[PDB]
């Protein structure tokens, strides 16, 4: 027959997961993606001001 | 509110909100009763005890 599939590989790294009120995660930052990424996750927050 | 994978409970203090009761599943809350004050307005051992 005919089918595909993906290979991939996966490295340790943490993230700022974020569970909302049912208790489903919904919202996930690295650290190692970008600054941004980075300096919200040390605040252990998603909004960062000026 | 919880889910079949989540049955153990702590939020910032490792509560024992993880009481799941295997035996029969029913998640249990766990909190400390009144703990209380004391204090004693006394008018002094010279007036009257
Ligand atoms: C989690 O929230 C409610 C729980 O009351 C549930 O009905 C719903 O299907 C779940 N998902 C969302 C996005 O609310
Ligand atoms: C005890 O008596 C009064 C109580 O109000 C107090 O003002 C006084 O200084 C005291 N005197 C003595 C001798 O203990």
């Amino acid at each position: 027959g005919a089918a595909a599939y993906y290979v991939g590989y996966l490295q340790p790294r943490t993230f700022l997961l974020k569970y909302n009120e049912n208790g489903t995660i919904t919202d996930a930052v690295d650290c190692a993606l970008d600054p941004l990424s980075e300096t919200k996750c040390t605040l252990k927050s998603f909004t960062v001001e000026k | 509110k919880f889910l079949p994978f989540q049955q153990f409970g702590r939020d910032i203090a490792d509560t024992t909100d993880a009481v799941r009761d295997p035996q029969t599943l029913e998640i249990l809350d766990i909190t400390p009763c009144s703990f209380g004050g004391v204090s004693v307005i006394t008018p002094g051992t010279n007036t009257s005890n």
